[PDB]
């Protein structure tokens, strides 16, 4: 979670994947400005990814299609 | 002799003596040997070691970073600390340790900029020490290219 | 140097590894303050422009 | 922009002259009065580009109104002066000049003419011609002439033949030669003759011819005709503050060789004579000589402070070069230093000043406090971070938190010299450190610095926190132990706390829980050693997950009692009921670490830090001058030694005992006076504690400060002890001796100025000796780590066929390592089984968890095979199941991780630390004989004939204890499978004769002794029982030297007793210094003799170097029957004739002696010669898991002899990097003997052997390398170029013209891409995926 | 006013500063004396005896 990584790894499966999906999550966290889905009690961007892939929201599979619904519902907004 | 004097002045002959915690205020289990001892002040301050560097000034040839505090300049990562991290694995750190920090003219520059607009975000580039090297390699009379894709 | 009491125990660790555990007191009487000496130069020359 | 390979190949004068922007023709460099440069000079504006971004020399256009217009006044075009870095310059060389690294280096272009360089340095100096060609058939192409001769060619010949001096001789030989027509004729001729002389460099022409042929590069190209300059910046002439200049050495080359060349193009059209411009030509040739390379041809060129000018070679190449200098190792930005104190601190958290925080984080600050909208502008923001108002650090504690933040030590050992802490803010100016992580830092608090480093981006960051932070880094990467164990305080507290006196206080009460026992010993109603009943709740976890309480009343400590609040929830209490010193707490936390998990562990490292800080604290503890006590026996003792030392003097003066045997007297009478100080000091330190509880008196442990740390093993040692009470043992002076007074006295009691003198040599000769071979050290480290880059995880499974063999160490003496830890960690190859037969555990893998090695112990197994990292298939890379579980966190290691890297930093680290007749079983067991060839002496007895043989000890059980070494010719009391108790001497053989034993039984007669020419009589003076005596070469007549003297053995009517059950004659051969014990008439019985022949951090970094011993024992690849050749033409000749097989000749020493005899057979891989065993042989008889063995066991020995303990992965790892060349033995797709890496031999073979093809692919060999020779030897040009010899390498790919896929780590390091592990990994496989599909 | 490690004696060997500071210690205590027998100022003859 905070201090300690344990738990992720079993819902990530490995530990040089979990960095690169918690810098992807907090990529458009921080930038993209979506709110993140685990709560927030003060604490900073690079760290909520963590405390949210803890209790494993997200994954890899379905990372993949909420940013193509959105995509594919904006092109139909275009045409 | 040491046990004469000490008798003379009136003092343990064992040389320790019972004190008391300054924050709690009990006995300690076992006599503590206390005495005066002379005591030197090195040279070795801690202002005259004190450092540290955000940005500042660069090398001519090579576009590092300069050495010493009296220059401003920044800490040396040896080889051995490269060693370090690509045993860790941390790739990304070393990136930004090889490329951002001290070698890459168009690179720090952009993430100075994106630092201040709040964004930690990573642009590579070629460090000059490689551009240097090429050159020199390249006017010694050896051909040296990139094989584009 | 100078010469004080000092006492043989450990305390809280803080004289963990060869550190020294000191005294306010001994601040406040300036038993190690010590005074530098610094010299700065500043040099105009006649530039071209 | 994105690239994939580097190209590497010569430079003719075409695209040389393409990247050059102009030609400069002048000297001149800049101005004086003003101080712009000159036309075409070297920093003209044109050549290289405007000195002022975007504005020319007058300034006609400026100002971006024209973009890059050339301004027609001047010439230079209007542009960035960043461009002034890559533009290039060229020279026209009036005369062709010759490179010097192809002609110095060895020599690359004697290979190619064929020619040797002294005759190539003779004709460059103007010395001798050359003939190019000649059109009769006096005269003869790459024919060397003399001035004289030369002109009676001329007179005889005169346009007929061609000859020329000079450098141009060479470019005419290279232009007339045509490389296809020595590429047909010198592989045609080869084969013909196999003069292994000549094969290797016929062999490197051949493939010289061939780099050449395919890698496009003319030859000509060799000689420079024009000659590049390099951009001004990189050779920079700027402005000093005092009104000076400052520049390279390159602008002083540069000028000297365009000044020569226009002063030689100037004679030219003077028609000058030709030994002046013969003259220049020599000096531009030397010239051009220094600017590439200064101090290789002839005498360093000086510049006016007399030490010598710097190459444009001198500064890529060595420790100070760009490679090594500013590509691998590179100043940062974004850091700091200060010094180091203690901290209270968690073990995730440092002590950062906050002084220094402000500065390193300086753009976070301005970034956070725009913002927050509180200054307008980022300057407002400078401003208010240069006044310091509260709102900077208002802004600055939430900027740093959680923001890891790294901590460096120089210098970095090992891995563990870098870790991640979480800042704090302190005001103050040094760095607070945990003392828990000082130990993995080798770090004091007695001025040592610490370098700081903030990661910058989220992936930095995050990489930091997931990998780096202190608390990830719980068990050291080289072993599974901790390497948070508390150091020295902590250990103290503990121990003094976890004690017990007779009669303390409080003594014998019964209290209901640790609670109250706190509360007892706050309120000093009761002592904190006391004997008491405590009512303790453990916790555990039998159950599948789930933790079960159980409440006694055990009898204890109100101490331990205390500790127990500490513990978390998962241990036993019979984990704290002891006494609690440094090895208890470390095994109680690992313990805590494979019961509970990660978390608890951390936790529980602090709270036992805090709990022993704070009860040291309480405790109070000092050192006093009464706490070393002083024996009443010291006296004594000194006087009973001194007592015979004055009476073996006095025997030394009677003369009756020589120097030698009084020396050792008195050393040993010395040591044994030292040895009884000893024992009386520890007796009076260790149970000092005389006490009385309602009794009479009771002896306990004593409390003595000095004894309280140095039995926690705090501090100290008992061996420190002696020296402090007791007498200063032994020392030696310089030249080793050791010195035969002692130093009776100690430090207690203070020293004589002469005993002062005398340790003082010892104390210089350690402190030199450190200060000395940690340089050695950290080279072996460097040299390691480099042959280990490419080691990164691919695969999880290769799915290889069987491994390596696993076996305990019982040989030598005692079991040091049992198959518990050698094997723990590891994976199995096959269905290893139980004792009882049938009964598998493994289906040919699995991890060898601590359940395994139980079940495994449980059990009688005594030999598990293990797959190893050696015999992997997978190629460029290993996979995970060949390596096994990680270390620093017990699970199977992951794909991407680099293994090398740590495997070298592993085995560097501890480099500091090392710098420097009869047989008797001992326990009870089974004496086994292992591959013996059993005979039955006169006696009865069992005897040995055979050197093959070794003695075991095997228990009940079946598994072997005691290994032993019995040697050829010796006698033992006891038969096979006996069951005997130690302490009985077995086998006896004399340490000087060599007995000659005969297996058989008959008469002996003297069979083919003459005397006079092989033998000579010698009787016994006092026996009287004597034979004719064999002496060796040197001492028997040469007349009968043809023949070796054989006695066979006979009978009544005089026939060979052959072998019993076979046909093969029976006799014995007698080389010298053998003397025949019995007499003629005389037999002898089975088993008897006929004939009595009487007899460190280098140490470890040669192994790696694969130095061959001095002495090596030289062996057999062949079996059959050994015999002897030539004799006595310089050293003797040895014939092997094997039953079917070919014969094999080879050279062996006469002077050393060996193992077999004529009439002996010899198998493949066996001793015939004694002494240190090379490598390369080990490979070449025996396979690759011998050597590796070899290697392993020996390096492991060294660092057992100093207590240091490291996982065998990490040898046997760089072992398999240095078997990575082959050699091919057959044909098919290569050369015939070229060396090859051994992966690319398989991927070759993968397609010959499958259905692409029958059979064409060639067999190899496995061949070993050092390891310096290993790293030089890669496929990639730009690893090895940055290590070591950099401009054989450089010059070696510039003649192959090859390639490098940027496989490596080193690779992508210097061009600053990710390096392929961990992360990188994930990227660079995502890389791969795309290039494959295009 | 200052404190420091006793576990830095043993293994360092330093021995020579335990007796400096029993010297000290003794050094200090006479001057205590001499100190508290002055502030009182009983004698010179008594000053100059002991």
């Amino acid at each position: 979670a905070r201090v300690t990584v344990q738990d992720a790894v079993e819902k990530i499966g490995n530990r040089f994947d979990l960095v690169l999906v918690a810098a992807r999550r907090a990529r458009q966290m921080q930038v993209g400005g979506k709110d993140p889905l685990v709560p927030e009690e003060n604490d900073k961007t690079t760290v909520i990814a963590l405390r949210e892939i803890e209790e494993g929201l997200i994954n890899n599979q379905i990372l993949d299609v909420r940013e193509r619904q959105e995509q594919q519902e904006q092109e139909a907004a275009e045409l | 002799e040491i046990k004469e004097l000490l008798k003379l002045g009136d003092l343990p002959t064992s040389g320790q003596i019972r004190l008391y915690d300054g924050r709690t205020g009990e006995q300690f289990e076992r006599p503590v040997t206390v005495g005066y001892m002379y005591m030197l002040k090195l040279n070795h301050l801690v202002d005259d070691k004190m450092h540290a560097r955000s940005t500042g000034s660069y090398s001519l040839v090579t576009q590092q970073p300069l050495g010493g505090k009296a220059q401003f300049g920044g800490q040396r990562f040896g080889e051995m600390e490269v060693w370090a991290l690509e045993a860790y694995g941390a790739a990304y750190t070393l990136q930004e340790m090889l490329t951002v920090k001290s070698d890459d003219v168009n690179g720090r520059t952009k993430m100075y900029k994106n630092i201040v607009d709040g964004n930690h975000q990573m642009e590579p580039g070629m460090p000059e020490s490689f551009n240097v090297l090429l050159k020199e390699i390249r006017s010694l009379g050896i051909n040296i290219e990139l094989e584009d894709e | 140097g100078q010469n004080m009491r000092v006492a043989f125990m450990p305390w809280n660790g803080y004289n963990f590894e060869d550190s020294i555990l000191v005294s306010e007191r001994v601040v406040q009487e300036d038993r190690f303050t010590t005074i530098h000496i610094q010299e700065l130069a500043c040099v105009s020359r006649d530039t071209k422009l | 922009e994105e690239f994939d390979a580097i190209k590497i190949a010569l430079a003719s004068p075409d695209m040389i002259r393409s990247w050059s922007f102009g030609e400069v023709k002048k000297p001149e460099t800049i101005n004086y009065r003003t101080f712009k440069p000159e036309r075409d000079g070297l920093f003209c504006a044109r050549i290289f580009g405007p000195v002022k971004d975007y504005e020319c020399l007058c300034g006609k256009y400026k100002r971006l109104k024209h973009r890059g217009v050339i301004c027609e006044k001047c010439g230079v075009e209007v542009t960035q002066t960043k461009v002034r870095r890559e533009r290039m310059g060229h020279i026209e060389l009036a005369s062709p000049t010759a490179h010097i690294w192809f002609l110095k280096s060895l020599s690359r272009i004697g290979l190619l003419l064929d020619m040797p360089l002294r005759d190539i340095e003779r004709v460059l100096y103007f010395e001798s011609y050359v003939v190019i060609e000649g059109g009769m058939t006096n005269l003869e192409r790459q024919q060397i002439l003399t001035e004289e001769q030369y002109l009676d060619a001329l007179e005889e010949f005169g346009d007929e033949f061609d000859a020329k001096m000079g450098a141009e001789a060479i470019q005419a030989l290279l232009k007339s030669m045509d490389l296809e027509q020595e590429c047909e004729q010198l592989r045609e001729e080869l084969n013909e003759t196999n003069s292994e002389t000549k094969r290797k460099k016929l062999t490197k022409r051949i493939k010289l011819l061939e780099a050449f042929v395919q890698s496009g590069n003319k030859p000509e190209w060799m000689i420079l005709t024009v000659l590049p300059v390099l951009p001004p910046d990189l050779r920079p002439l700027v402005p000093l503050d005092g009104g000076r200049f400052a520049t390279s050495d390159l602008n002083d080359l540069y000028r000297r060789v365009i000044n020569r060349n226009n002063r030689l193009k100037r004679l030219l059209d003077l028609a000058a004579p030709d030994i002046i411009v013969r003259n220049e030509k020599r000096m531009l040739q030397e010239a051009v000589d220094a600017l590439l390379d200064n101090g290789r041809r002839g005498r360093a060129i000086t510049g006016s402070n007399k030490r010598p000018l710097k190459s444009l070679a001198d500064m890529i190449k060595g420790k100070q070069g760009r490679f090594r200098q500013n590509l691998l190792g590179k100043r940062v930005d974004y850091s700091g230093r200060s010094v180091i104190t203690v901290g209270y601190l968690r073990l995730h958290q440092c002590g950062l000043p906050k002084k220094m925080a402000l500065e390193l984080f300086k753009p976070f600050i301005y970034g956070k406090l725009e913002l927050r909208g509180l200054a307008t502008t980022i300057k407002a923001a400078k401003k208010m971070v240069e006044r310091e108002e509260a709102v900077v650090w208002d802004i600055l504690d939430e900027v740093i938190r959680e923001h890891p933040v790294l901590l460096n030590r120089a210098p970095t050992l090992h891995r563990l010299g870098i870790q991640a802490f979480e800042p704090v803010l302190i005001e103050g100016k040094a760095i607070q450190l945990h003392p828990l992580v000082c130990a993995a830092y080798n770090a004091d608090f007695d001025g040592d610095q610490m370098a700081v480093h903030v990661p910058l981006t989220l992936e930095a960051q995050l990489e930091a926190r997931a990998l780096m932070m202190s608390t990830n880094n719980i068990l050291s990467p080289a072993n599974g132990e901790p390497i948070i164990v508390p150091s020295q305080d902590v250990v103290l507290g503990l121990y003094y706390m976890t004690r017990d006196c007779v009669n303390a206080k409080g003594e014998g009460m019964v209290l209901t829980g640790p609670k109250e026992a706190e509360r007892l010993y706050r309120s000093g109603l009761a002592s904190l050693h006391a004997r008491v009943k405590v009512r303790i709740t453990e916790y555990e976890k039998d159950a599948n997950g789930e933790l079960v309480a159980k409440t006694s009343l055990k009898d204890t400590t109100v101490g331990r009692a205390i500790l127990w609040m500490i513990v978390p929830k998962g241990l036993p209490y019979s984990i704290v009921n002891q006494a609690l010193g440094k090895k208890a707490i470390s095994k109680m936390l690992n313990t805590c670490y494979r019961i509970l998990g990660l978390k608890p562990t951390v936790i529980f490292a602090d709270q036992i830090m805090y709990t022993g800080f704070a009860y040291a604290a309480r405790s109070g503890a000092s050192v006093g001058i009464d706490d070393m006590v002083i024996p009443e026996k010291k006296h004594e003792i000194i006087s009973e030694a001194e007592a015979e030392v004055a009476e073996i003097q006095e025997q030394f003066q009677s003369g009756l005992v020589t120097a030698g045997e009084r020396y050792n007297k008195v050393i040993d009478i010395w040591a044994a006076a030292n040895d009884r100080v000893s024992k009386a000091m520890m007796d009076n330190l260790q149970t000092e504690t005389v006490i009385n509880r309602d009794g009479q008196e009771e002896k306990q442990v004593s409390f003595n400060s000095i004894y309280m740390m140095a039995d926690s093993g705090a501090r100290g040692s008992a061996a420190q002890i002696r020296q402090l009470a007791g007498m200063r043992g032994l020392m030696a002076k310089p030249d080793g001796s050791i010195i035969e007074t002692p130093i009776t006295a100690n430090f207690r009691e203070g020293l004589n100025v002469l005993q002062y003198f005398i340790s003082t040599h010892g104390a210089r000769k350690g402190l030199a000796d450190t200060a000395l071979k940690t340089a050695n050290s950290g080279y072996l480290t460097r040299r390691l780590v480099d042959v280990a880059q490419d080691l990164v995880v691919t695969e999880d499974d290769c799915g290889t066929h069987e491994g390596i063999m696993m076996t305990p160490v019982i040989e030598g003496g005692d079991v040091k390592e049992p198959l518990r830890d050698r094997v723990l960690g590891r994976v199995t190859a096959e269905d290893v089984l139980k004792p009882g037969t049938a009964d598998i555990l493994v289906p040919r893998n699995t991890l060898l968890h601590e359940q395994w090695c139980d079940l495994l112990e449980e059990n009688s197994v005594d030999a598990v095979k293990v797959r190893s990292v050696v015999s992997c298939d997978t190629d460029f890379g290993v996979c995970a199941h060949c390596y096994g579980r990680d270390l620093a966190r017990g699970h199977i290691i992951n794909k991407g991780e680099a293994i090398g890297v740590i495997a070298a930093q592993s085995i560097g680290e501890p480099g500091t630390q090392l710098t420097m007749s009869s047989i008797q079983v001992k326990n009870k067991g089974s004496i086994k004989l292992s591959n013996v060839k059993s005979v039955v002496n006169s006696s009865g007895k069992l005897v040995i004939t055979s050197r093959n043989t070794e003695l075991k000890l095997i228990d009940e059980f079946g598994r072997t204890k005691e290994s032993y070494k019995v040697p050829y010719g010796a006698v033992l009391a006891k038969g096979d499978g006996e069951q005997v108790a130690g302490g009985e001497t077995v086998a006896n053989w004399d340490p000087h004769t060599m007995p000659v034993i005969t297996e058989v039984s008959g008469f002996v007669r003297f069979t083919d002794m003459i005397d006079g020419q092989t033998i000579t009589r010698q009787t016994d003076e006092l026996t009287g029982l004597s034979s004719l005596v064999v002496l060796d070469s040197a001492e028997r007549t040469a007349g009968g030297k043809d023949l070796r003297p054989a006695l066979k053995i006979v009978d009544a009517q005089g026939n060979d007793v052959l072998i019993p059950g076979t046909d093969m004659p029976a006799q014995y051969f007698l080389p010298g210094k053998a003397i025949v014990q019995l007499e003629d008439g005389v037999q002898i019985s089975s088993g008897d003799t006929l004939a009595r022949i009487p007899q460190g951090l280098p140490r470890v970094a040669d192994l790696f170097e694969a130095r061959r011993p001095k002495e090596p024992a030289i062996l057999a690849e062949i079996s059959g029957i050994v015999s002897f050749g030539k004799e006595t033409k310089g050293k003797r000749r040895l014939v092997i004739t094997p039953v079917d097989g070919s014969p094999y000749e080879e050279m062996i020493p006469k002077w050393r002696q060996l193992n077999v005899f004529e009439g002996e057979r010899v198998e493949r891989g066996d001793v015939i010669s004694d002494g240190p065993e090379a490598p390369h042989d080990i490979l070449r008889l025996r396979g690759v898991h011998a050597v590796t063995r070899y290697i392993v066991n020996e390096v492991q020995d060294v660092y057992r002899l100093q207590g240091v303990k490291i996982n065998d992965k990490h040898i046997e790892v760089i072992v398999r990097q240095m078997l990575r060349k082959a050699t091919i033995v057959n044909a098919g797709s290569s050369d015939f003997l070229e060396g090859e890496q051994v992966e690319y031999s398989r991927v070759k073979i993968a397609n010959r052997e499958l259905e692409a093809n029958g059979k064409v692919g060639a067999t190899y060999s496995r061949d070993l390398l050092g390891i310096t020779k290993a790293s030089l030897a890669t496929e990639s040009f730009i690893s090895a170029a940055s290590f070591q010899e950099t401009t054989r390498v450089l010059t070696e790919a510039a003649v192959a013209g090859k390639r490098d896929e940027l496989r490596g780590l080193k690779e992508n390091v210097i061009v600053g891409r990710l390096i392929p592990a961990g992360t990188g990994y994930a990227y660079h496989q995502d890389r791969m995926r795309r290039r494959a599909a295009g | 006013d200052i404190v420091l490690n006793p576990l830095g004696v043993p293994s360092r060997m330093n021995i020579g500063q335990i007796l400096e500071t029993h010297l000290g210690m003794a050094a200090k205590g006479i001057g205590d004396k001499i100190n508290a027998m002055l502030k009182q100022q009983q004698e010179v003859a008594k000053l100059r005896e002991f």
